């Protein structure tokens, strides 16, 4: 079983160094993507949609300070 | 005693596999993380969390 | 069964020297890592994501001085 | 841990 488990040791370490190279080619070449789509507008959208995603919202001149939730 | 020995090399072949995607992902977010990207995830990290609005008018929400 | 009691104790030293070995290993690579991968920007973002998870908002100019729960 | 949050903007949240 020590035998078995030292193989088992050689294939997972292999196995975790493809997924680090898998994950840095992904990382590096969204990197660079965003170089282009990252614009202000871009950004301004998203934080449009980010803030009103699921905001309840009170507005108007008379707001009352006084509440209860 | 011979267990032990077996586990010994198992935690460090463990810590060696997470050492070498530690040092990827530290080379990734070199290039990854600015400020553009991080401005996004600040955004991002918000959109789920419940919300309330106080304010005098809509456009008021967004122009902080 | 006080013999075999001593054989268990001479068997539990090891086992317990492997673990504190195997975890300072561990620990001590943990540490080297992190010299690179906590730059200030991953730490950043480590900040958003914690502050934000499961976290409500109140956020708006006349926020009411009032509140129950 | 469970948090609220009170103040004029979002951006706010994370400064300190």
């Amino acid at each position: 079983e020590k035998r078995i488990s030292e193989i088992e040791d050689a294939a997972f370490l292999a196995r975790e160094k493809a997924k680090a190279d898998a994950e840095y080619y992904a990382a590096h070449k969204y990197a660079t993507s965003n170089k282009h789509k990252l614009t202000p507008e871009y950004l301004e959208l998203k934080k449009y949609q980010a803030i009103a995603s699921n905001s309840k919202i009170y507005f108007g001149s008379n707001i009352p300070n006084m509440f209860v939730d | 005693e011979i267990e032990d020995a077996a586990f010994l090399a198992r935690e460090k072949a463990k810590a060696d596999a997470e050492c070498y995607t530690a040092m990827k992902i530290a080379e990734a977010n070199k290039l990854k993380l600015t400020p553009e990207y991080l401005q996004l995830m600040k955004y991002k990290a918000i959109a789920s969390n419940s919300k309330i609005y106080f304010g005098k008018d809509i456009p008021n929400m967004f122009m902080d």
